[PDB]
């Protein structure tokens, strides 16, 4: 970034990834409850 | 375009089917003269917002988003928009409301010391969850229970706000350099004057005005009878570069006076080389952004999904009424997903989330209409035009020789313009003058000749209660309420109204198509 | 009226039995909203061409005439043709060949060591004789052979030399009052600033503008469709009034800045109390009067006379047109008379001649014409209006508080609307307006659909020749030429223009009633 | 009048009225030949 930074373990890709990573597996989720019900 | 399908990502899927067809006629429909005098209209229609808005933004966030940043988010989005949205006559922008936004998230960030940049990408990161759980369950669809009443209740707001700002920025103008008997003639100009100065706020009502009557003038020139007809058409479509080019020659020209002028910045850097770089940490710039406000990130982000979701498809709505002659299809669930998640993307690199501004689709829309033999006859529906006014855009910051010599008081006359010719389409209009016009004179239309005068009357007045209403609560702290009251005139016209107003009193005055009944 | 009796002053005599009947309507007849308004708009109309060609008389002639001479002799003479004329719709006033003619005597009388104020008691004497003569054996009959052609090129040069002297002015406010990077602060004010002021004239632009403007909106809301008709029919004939009282307000609310007002003279005293006294010896004032100039002063009465009966004739031809809906009728013999004759005797108290004015007295015919449901109904043809605006200039000397209060500014736009609304019914200009219009636009008239299109933009092109030489003999030290200029396009359209126009394009373009032949 | 005027033998209505009677038998002149004319 710019100036003195704090550093963290994961950098900027590693943790935008990883927060990606999770938004797919919480919108997945959402649609196999979606796909379950409606259906039994 | 508004149907429930019962299949995930299915307004999605069909909203791509619908439009991508047409993908080589939205190229080579924009090879006519009315699509480049519309590029030089929205152009200056959409940079002196941006710029204003970005000068805002950066004395209010201390320069961690500013004129930079908001430009290039700006030119970014509107090419991907143009490239890739279902309806490219939307013009994707910053708006008032995301700025009121901005300032309140600063100060709650500020309160409790949370850095404002890295809430923005989480609420960012929120932002892309949610639009994709409302376009894979169709959410785009209750889109249809907001109907004419909400829709020109809306764009009537919009426009008189507008208009309202545009008056006020001249009345800063004599507030800043007030007509007086005296002046001092040694006053430091750098960078904005630091004292009155004489003939400045009288030159800049002057050019206003100037701008403003020659825009007219042309405009009543294209449905005139004089000069070769193709020739007049021409002259007619450019109308506003016209007006603009003569009032910054005139204003060129007076080199003593002194008239404000278009700033953009010294380059494509960040507004604060101290704050942030290009690329924002969620976890963190100098401090460790806590873990509570990573899950507490939603509830903003979900205040401003339901502001850009209400601008963005009441826009939509708006622009792609069935009177306006559009037959290339509008995509209420794909511009939705551009918009929003092009918002949430650009918040994890410090950039503003836009929105579907009203004034300027309208404006930009109703610059690419052909007009028939006062009745439309087609619009010039291409990706060209938006794509252009989104480079200019980017590069705006290159053309500051050229930028640096256009008034601003030009582009407020330029506002007006628009301002008063987006009121064309809107029945609340019309129907505000049936208010002082006897009723012998009232048109041949379906709700005047099937509903009593006083009914209609009536029915305008409540929506003129509303417009109070809701201008008052935009003048109040709490102004981001405003799509929330706004939407509670969908239960007015559908629960309410019935219970004053016949079913055909309501067709004919609520009319989705303008059909008696 | 015009036809030859053979009687001596028949003309005269059929004028009188023709009008006076109607003497008890010509004073009912103006008990209206509408007589009232036009009374405010003839009062300016003709109270600041007096000023001006008064003082500028003041100026050339040393004093020896002014604006109070001026004022007093406008009165006088407006008062007795209202009671005494034919024609009650006529404004009697100074005219700019006058102000041309009474510079032209000084300067020879001062070349040659004659008294001018003296000189002119002579040729006074002289006009009475020669109207006397032309009113006995009805000379006033030539003016028959006036047609639309020559009426209408006159109209049109004198309401473009009206515009153009009143943007003139404002051109005149802006080189004395510069736009300037810094200005001196101390200034001295009496009697007029010594030096630029700061927004001096961007406010009279703005004033000038302004009033223009709301006139031109209060035109055009009383021919529209808004509001009660009554309601609309009294603000619209009170338009001009209502845009002058506005824009004064205006102007009185913005007290730092200067404008420059109207200024009455102190007192009814003459311009020189060390020149001349209110009667002047006929014999000579400070030197005994030459014999020889006594028999030489006929030439200048003949150059006077001329002068002054081609501009009422021709005035009282365009106000009592068949297509004004004029039922009372005129006197082309009383007016003459009354014209000449009180300015004759007008010349023995020193005061100037007057004639009928153009700009000034079709102005007051259109401020009292009433519009049916586009065309027109009918003329409140009275003579209380023309009376009271005579009464109103002479007491001008006794109000000025509320004088002193009116910019100039407001004025000019006044005068700018004056002469753009005195265009409406002239011929030439409509033919102008088709020569820039496609052929098929062109409106259903009998030059239109029963001559070709070139042979008619030729006829207008051969009238716009006349119109540049005029224009240009205008703007010469032989101005004094213009009435024999003027009648010179007699010749042309009675011998030349039948030679390569045939007969039926002549009865359509040149027709007195406006009729297909 | 004003000043010192110059003291003729006439005042400004003598000399006024002697004017305007010299111009009316001369008006009555033209009207009296003209009367003769277009008779014989
Ligand atoms: C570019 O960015 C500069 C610094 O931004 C810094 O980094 C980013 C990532 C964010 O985290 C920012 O919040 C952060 O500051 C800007 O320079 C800053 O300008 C402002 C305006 O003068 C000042 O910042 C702070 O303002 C606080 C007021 O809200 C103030 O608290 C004080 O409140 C009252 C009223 O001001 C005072 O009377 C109290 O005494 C109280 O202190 C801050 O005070 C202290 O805070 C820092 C924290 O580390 C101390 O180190 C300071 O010494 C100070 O005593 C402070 O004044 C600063 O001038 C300045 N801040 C820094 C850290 O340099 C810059 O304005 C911006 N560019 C543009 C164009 O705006
Ligand atoms: C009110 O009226 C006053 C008097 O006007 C005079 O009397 C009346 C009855 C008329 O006959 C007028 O035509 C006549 O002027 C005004 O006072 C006068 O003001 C003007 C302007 O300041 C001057 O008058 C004369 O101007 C002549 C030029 O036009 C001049 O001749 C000179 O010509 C050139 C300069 O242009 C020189 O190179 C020559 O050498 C020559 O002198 C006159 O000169 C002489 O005239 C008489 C002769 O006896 C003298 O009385 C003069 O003083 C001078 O010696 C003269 O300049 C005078 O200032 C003045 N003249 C008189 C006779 O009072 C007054 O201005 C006016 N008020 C207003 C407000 O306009
Ligand atoms: C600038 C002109 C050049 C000067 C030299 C003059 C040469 C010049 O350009 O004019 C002659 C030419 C005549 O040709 P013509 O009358 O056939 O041309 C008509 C003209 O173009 C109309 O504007 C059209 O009306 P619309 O809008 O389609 O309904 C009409 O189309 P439509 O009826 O078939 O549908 C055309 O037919 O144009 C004019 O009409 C005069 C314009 C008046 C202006 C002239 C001066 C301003
Ligand atoms: C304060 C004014 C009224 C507002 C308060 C409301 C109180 C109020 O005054 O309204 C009743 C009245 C209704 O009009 P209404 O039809 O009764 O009266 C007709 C109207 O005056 C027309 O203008 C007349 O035609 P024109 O023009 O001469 O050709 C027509 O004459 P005619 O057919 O017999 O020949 C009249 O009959 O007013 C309006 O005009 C409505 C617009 C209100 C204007 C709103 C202005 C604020
Ligand atoms: C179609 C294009 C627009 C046309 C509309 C005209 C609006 C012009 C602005 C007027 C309102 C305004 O701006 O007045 C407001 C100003 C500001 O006063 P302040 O006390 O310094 O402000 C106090 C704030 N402080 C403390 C920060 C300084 O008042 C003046 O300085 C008085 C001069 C106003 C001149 C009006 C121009 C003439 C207009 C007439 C045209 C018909
Ligand atoms: C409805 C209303 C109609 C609009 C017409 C507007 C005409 C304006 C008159 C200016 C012409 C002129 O003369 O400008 C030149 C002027 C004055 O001339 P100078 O040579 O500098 O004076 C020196 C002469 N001495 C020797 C007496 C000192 O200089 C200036 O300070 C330039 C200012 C001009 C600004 C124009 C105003 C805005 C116009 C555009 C509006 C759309
Ligand atoms: C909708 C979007 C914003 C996702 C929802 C956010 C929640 C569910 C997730 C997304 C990313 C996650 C973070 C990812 C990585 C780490 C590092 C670990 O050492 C502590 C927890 C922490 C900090 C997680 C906390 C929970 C978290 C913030
Ligand atoms: C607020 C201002 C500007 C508007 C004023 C206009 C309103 C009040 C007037 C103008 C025309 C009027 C209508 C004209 C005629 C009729 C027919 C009558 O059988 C019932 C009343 C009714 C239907 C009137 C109701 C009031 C009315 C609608
Ligand atoms: C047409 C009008 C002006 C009348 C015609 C003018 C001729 C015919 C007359 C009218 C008045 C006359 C003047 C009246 C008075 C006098 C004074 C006297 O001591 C000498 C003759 C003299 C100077 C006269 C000369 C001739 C005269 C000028
Ligand atoms: C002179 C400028 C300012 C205006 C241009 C208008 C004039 C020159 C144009 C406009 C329409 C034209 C006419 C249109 C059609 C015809 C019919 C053709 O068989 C002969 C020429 C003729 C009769 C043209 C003559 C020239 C014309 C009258």
């Amino acid at each position: 970034g710019e100036r003195v930074q704090l550093a963290h373990h994961f950098s900027e890709p590693e943790i935008t990834l990883i927060i990606f990573g999770v938004m797919a597996g919480v919108i997945g989720t959402i649609l196999l409850i979606s796909y379950g019900i409606r259906r039994l | 375009p508004l149907q429930q399908t019962g299949q995930l990502f299915g307004g999605l899927v069909r909203d791509i089917r619908r439009r991508y067809p047409y993908y080589l006629s939205d190229i080579t429909d924009a090879f006519s003269p009315q699509v480049l005098a519309a590029v030089i209209f929205i152009y200056f229609a959409a940079l002196s917002p941006a710029i204003t808005f970005g000068g805002l933004l950066g004395e209010k966030t201390r320069n961690q988003m500013g004129v930079s940043e908001l430009l290039i988010s700006t030119a970014v989005q509107g090419i991907l928009f143009a490239l890739l949205g279902a309806q490219p006559l939307l013009v994707v922008g910053f708006s008032g409301p995301l700025l009121v936004f901005e300032e309140a998230f600063f100060s709650f960030c500020e309160t409790n010391g949370l850095e404002y940049i890295v809430g923005r990408v989480w609420i960012g990161f929120w932002l892309i969850l949610l639009v994709v759980l409302v376009v894979a369950f169709e959410g785009s669809f209750l889109v249809r229970f907001i109907s004419r009443y909400t829709q020109e209740i809306f764009s009537f707001l919009i426009s008189l706000i507008f208009i309202y700002e545009t008056f006020s920025k001249l009345i800063k103008i004599f507030q800043d350099h007030p007509l007086q008997k005296t002046y001092n003639y040694n006053v430091l100009m750098v960078p904005k004057p630091q004292g009155p100065l004489p003939n400045t706020a009288l030159l800049s009502l002057v050019l206003m005005a100037g701008t403003f009557f020659f825009a007219m003038m042309l405009r009543k020139f294209k449905n005139s009878s004089y000069f070769p007809g193709k020739l007049r058409r021409v002259i007619g479509d450019f109308g506003v570069p016209i007006s603009i080019l003569i009032m910054v020659l005139v204003d060129f020209f007076i080199q003593d006076t002194y008239t404000q002028k278009l700033s953009v910045p010294d380059g494509f850097k960040v507004s604060n080389s101290s704050a942030r770089g290009w690329v924002i940490h969620p976890l963190g710039l100098r401090s460790e952004f806590p873990i509570w406000m990573m899950f507490a990130s939603a509830l903003p982000a979900l205040l401003v999904f339901i502001l850009i979701f209400l601008e963005s498809q009441i826009t939509t709505l708006i622009v792609s009424k069935p009177e306006r002659k559009m037959v290339k299809g509008s995509g209420f669930h794909l511009d939705l997903l551009l918009v929003v998640g092009m918002g949430g993307v650009a918040a994890l690199f410090g950039m503003p989330w836009l929105s579907a501004t009203t004034v300027r689709s309208v404006t930009h829309a109703n610059a690419l209409t052909v007009m028939g033999k006062a009745q439309i006859q087609e619009v010039k529906e291409q990706r060209i035009s938006g794509l252009l006014v989104a480079v200019l855009v980017g590069l705006s910051i290159l053309m500051e020789p050229i930028l640096s010599r256009i008034p601003l008081a030009v582009l407020f006359g330029i506002f007006l313009y628009m301002g008063v010719t987006s009121l064309s389409g809107i029945q609340l209009f019309d129907r505000i003058l049936l208010l002082f016009k006897p009723p012998k004179y009232h048109p041949d239309v379906p709700y005047v000749k099937r509903v009593k005068t006083w009914r209609m009357h009536l029915f305008t007045g409540i929506q003129i209660i509303c417009l109070a209403v809701l201008w008052v609560v935009k003048s109040t702290p709490a102004s981001l309420a405003l799509p929330f009251v706004l939407i509670l005139t969908v239960p007015l016209r559908r629960v309410l109204l019935p219970l004053i107003f016949r079913n055909v009193e309501l067709q004919c005055l609520d009319a989705d198509d303008a059909k008696a009944t």
